[PDB]
């Protein structure tokens, strides 16, 4: 029956962006709102950003 | 008549023959997005030609990782088959 | 001392090459002599431009081979070797010569 | 106006990467101002070189696999994105890595030129297992700032490049972690002065006094718009 | 939800803080004393409001 | 045992570290909780819904 | 690798057949670009059919939900493995555990 | 034979060279020959692929080819299958290590050579030359050429008496050296004889 | 590696003792740098007599 | 602004 059978496999690589949905294991749903720079993050006194 | 797998895509100009070979179909790999052409697949009598050539959907990008073809015993040009 | 003879047809390219070489020299070693411009070879050619006959009909071409003489006074351990990995842009024939 | 001016008095290198630096003397209250301003600038806007385009021979896309290696090609591109290069003269160079034989492929196997310096001679990239396997990649190292990703650099690139060059994301900033502390200064006649102890953590490629000088010039030339015009 | 927590932490009081029982010539220097680091956000104080 | 394991590492026992702000450089009052939660990315991506 | 797990990650990541659990124990030859090649220890090895086990790794392919199911070898060359041990980490697995 | 070649007059200023290497009087002729060979081969091979400009560049006993083509997909084929194949043959032709790069030609209607080739093809498959010429001109204009000229000559419509016809549109300054004038030529080997196609495409003026 | 210098676009002078210096455009995460630096200097370091 | 610029006037280029 079917004559011309061409299947093409794309592969998109999606990163993360304002609007995706993340969640932990406990039921804490979330839509990631702002993708901040590294500088504006709350850093502890050791220097590492959260 | 039957439809055809050829790059000789009509009306549309030097924006059809690009991510493909001289005998038609997407040439594998590449940074394809939306509105591109993957498999030239259009018939004559369908100055009466058209564009059913399966393209890339709107909004998606990607890399052609694999092309499978168990087509109608004939898909070949003069020899890739 | 390392004498370096840069030769090329494009002058800008040659200049670029020379600068690069100087940079390579100057970080590792010390007291680079300098990029001294030698005379350019203007090798001219006349040819008849007709297929058959018309002798006063002529084109006069030329190839301007430019020379750059870069010298390095103190060859250190680090400096001389640095050029091995440091290849220059294409269309520039270099010619290093120590002593 | 009884103000003073600070200087970089002591610059200690705890290691080749993690290195503190003092600043002395600062006026009263200025410590957290200069520390937070230099933190924001030193984390956002520093120039550093990174891997941009990787060109492996006998490859179609980045999601394939190769003969004789461990890490797959996405793993190789991630391990190359972590690389730390320090060029001097040019702003765009092309390196070469060629190696055959059973054993891991360090970063010390890249056939360096004169003006490029690879500061991590134990950075692993591949694990070649077959002795008949080879790998010949040609890396391209640009120089910029911030974060410019593959999607935006998919049409931004003007110089029409040929097809087959894998595009790696560009993490240009060589500063990863910075903390400042406002101590009490040991001034022999003043008690109301303080020192600023900036504790940088670099990529190994940036020189800390040069980084502080560049961040200070960035801040001064940004404030010149307030100084001159109104 | 977030904004009522920010207000309930802001307009509250504690029996001792920085700047307990000092006197302030307006709300503008109340915010100036909070920002400079000389009083606390909840520290009871006579102000002059209009 | 969580407290005792937080004492084996050199971390504060309460689980809470004082954090500064990346914008203003000044300490958040009343120390906040920092830790490692195992967060997942669910397959409800925003550029399949737009 | 979840830092706070329950220990049931191992059983789920093995028992769902997304990882290439070794059938017969032994060493390894590790051609692996195409397939893990495991030399079998003699006690688990049949008298006839001399035999070394060649595991097929399923590289980048389509799942039912358009995600990517991919297996990566987590054992090096010349390294002992036992029966029931894992060899290739599937999608969302890290050394035989379960990393969603 | 009135006119100077538009590429040739501008090589020092606005146009660059195709073969880009240095050699002494000893090895120069040989190099040239090699270039001729490789180029010829490439033309033969990538006829169906729309190829504009082969740029040869040989440093350090190793030849670097750069193929400017409108559709890389047909020249590359499957990722690194066709290119690789090409490479070894190139090397053989040269007698040195080969390296092929493939530049993607944005806007093949504005590339002159490509246009010429297209026209030739059209002529070969028995279209009205005039209509083809019009198409060529129009398309270029649409694409954003500051101007274009095309000229076709000899045995037009299989006529006994040969003649030349040409269509200009926009401005095509040839005396102006700083003008980016992409010139190129082609030849239609028809049943009645050859039909030569010239085309000038004016991208714009360079300021330096 | 070249930075965006701004133009001071507005001084909306509300009264003789009021201003609003609208100022655009800066690099991402530089408005907070300039604003916080000027604010801390103007609060706790500007000379004068009273 | 000129207070901060003269404060940072030392170690610039």
């Amino acid at each position: 029956g079917v004559l011309k059978i061409v299947k093409v496999y794309l592969a998109v690589k999606r990163r993360i962006q304002p609007g995706d949905k993340m969640a932990g294991r406990h039921g804490n749903k979330g839509v990631i709102s702002k993708i901040n720079p590294i500088e504006d993050m709350p850093y502890d006194e050791n220097g590492t950003p959260v | 008549g039957p439809e055809e797998i050829t790059a000789d895509i009509p009306n549309v100009g030097e924006a059809a023959l690009s991510k493909l070979d001289e005998s038609g179909i997407v040439y594998i790999g590449a940074e394809v997005t939306g509105g591109d052409i993957l498999v030239g697949k259009v018939t004559p009598k369908g100055s009466d030609v058209k564009d059913s050539s399966l393209r890339v959907p709107n909004g998606v990008s990607g890399t052609v990782i694999d092309v499978q073809v168990f087509t109608r015993d004939g898909v070949e040009k003069d020899k890739r088959a | 001392r390392i004498r370096i003879r840069l030769k090329a047809f494009d002058h800008r390219l040659i200049d670029q090459a020379t600068a690069e070489i100087v940079e390579t020299a100057k970080r590792t070693g010390a007291q680079v002599r300098g990029p001294i411009p030698l005379p350019t070879r203007k090798e001219r050619f006349t040819v008849l431009i007709s297929p058959h006959v018309n002798k006063d009909a002529r084109d006069q071409y030329e190839i301007r081979t430019h020379l750059r003489l870069v010298d390095i006074v103190e060859p250190t351990e680090k400096t001389v070797d640095a050029l091995m990995r440091l290849d220059l842009a294409a269309g520039v024939d270099v010619q290093i010569s120590l002593g | 106006t009884e103000f003073l001016k600070p200087r970089l008095v002591d610059i200690e290198q705890v290691s080749s990467t993690h290195a503190k630096v003092t600043l002395e003397p600062l006026e009263r209250g200025f410590g957290h101002t200069l520390g937070n301003a230099l933190r924001r600038i030193l984390l956002s806007s520093m120039p550093g070189c990174a891997v941009t385009e990787v060109e492996i021979d006998g490859v179609l896309h980045e999601y394939s696999t190769k003969e004789g290696v461990q890490e797959d090609i996405l793993e190789i591109l991630l391990n190359l994105k972590g690389l730390a290069v320090r060029v001097q003269g040019k702003d765009e160079v092309i390196l070469t890595l060629n190696k055959s034989g059973i054993g891991p492929v360090t970063a010390a196997d890249i056939t360096h030129d004169g003006d490029v310096e690879i500061v991590k001679p134990q950075h692993v990239i591949c694990h070649l297992t077959d002795e008949n396997a080879s790998i010949s990649m040609r890396i391209k190292v640009q120089r910029g700032r911030g974060y410019v990703p593959a999607s935006t650099r998919i049409h931004s690139e003007e110089d029409e490049r040929p097809i087959g060059r894998l595009l790696v994301d560009a993490c240009y900033s060589p500063v990863e972690r910075i903390a400042y502390n406002v101590e009490a200064a040991r001034v022999e006649q003043r008690t109301d002065l303080d020192k600023l102890v900036i504790e940088m953590e670099t990529n190994g490629t940036i020189d800390p006094e040069e980084a502080i000088r560049r961040a200070a010039t960035i801040l001064a030339e940004q404030l010149e718009a307030f100084v001159d015009l109104r | 939800q977030d904004v009522v927590l920010g207000l309930y932490y802001m307009t509250r009081d504690c029996v001792n803080a920085k700047g307990e029982g000092m006197v302030l010539t307006g709300p503008k220097e109340a915010e100036r004393l909070y920002r400079s680091g000389l009083a606390s956000l909840h520290a009871r104080v006579k102000v002059r409001i209009t | 045992e969580i407290k005792e394991l937080l004492k084996l590492g050199d971390l504060p026992t309460s689980g809470q570290i004082r954090l500064y702000d990346g914008r203003t450089g000044e300490q958040f009052e009343r120390p906040v909780t920092v830790g490692y939660m195992y967060m997942l990315k669910l397959n409800h991506l925003v550029d399949d819904k737009m | 690798k979840p830092l706070v797990g329950t220990g049931m990650e191992r059983a789920v990541a093995v028992d769902s057949g997304v990882t290439a659990v070794a059938k017969r124990g032994g060493v390894v030859q590790y051609v692996d670009a195409s397939r893990i090649v495991i030399k079998v220890n003699e006690d688990e090895m049949y008298p006839g059919e001399a035999g070394i086990d060649i595991y097929n790794l399923t590289k980048y392919t389509r799942s039912n939900q358009n995600t990517c199911i991919n297996q990566m070898p987590c054992v090096s060359l010349g390294e002992p493995v036992e029966r029931g041990d894992v060899l290739a980490d599937g999608p969302s697995t890290d050394l035989g555990e379960l990393a969603l | 034979g009135q006119k100077v070649h538009p590429n040739g007059i501008r090589l020092g200023i606005v146009k660059p060279w195709n073969s880009t290497w240095f050699a002494n009087t000893k090895e120069f002729a040989d190099n040239l020959d090699s270039d001729f060979k490789v180029r010829q081969y490439l033309t033969k091979e990538l006829a169906k692929a729309s190829v504009s400009r082969i740029v040869i560049e040989r440093p350090a006993k190793s030849i670097r080819v750069t193929i400017h083509t409108a559709r890389p997909g047909i020249v590359i084929g499957k990722k690194g299958e066709d290119v690789e194949k090409l490479r070894k043959v190139v090397a053989d032709i040269a007698g040195v290590p080969a390296q092929i790069n493939i530049a993607e030609v944005r806007k093949p209607e504005l590339d002159a050579k490509l246009v010429a080739d297209s026209i030739t093809s059209q002529l070969e498959r028995r279209v009205m030359f005039r209509r083809a010429m019009k198409r060529a001109v129009q398309n270029a204009m649409r694409l954003g050429a500051k101007g274009i000229k095309v000229e076709v000559s000899g045995r037009l419509g299989g006529a006994e008496i040969a003649r030349t016809e040409w269509y200009r549109e926009g401005r095509v300054p040839l005396h102006t050296l700083r003008a980016d004038i992409d010139y190129n030529t082609s030849e239609a080997h028809t049943t009645y004889g050859v039909i030569g196609v010239k085309v000038w495409i004016f991208k714009g003026e360079i300021l330096g």
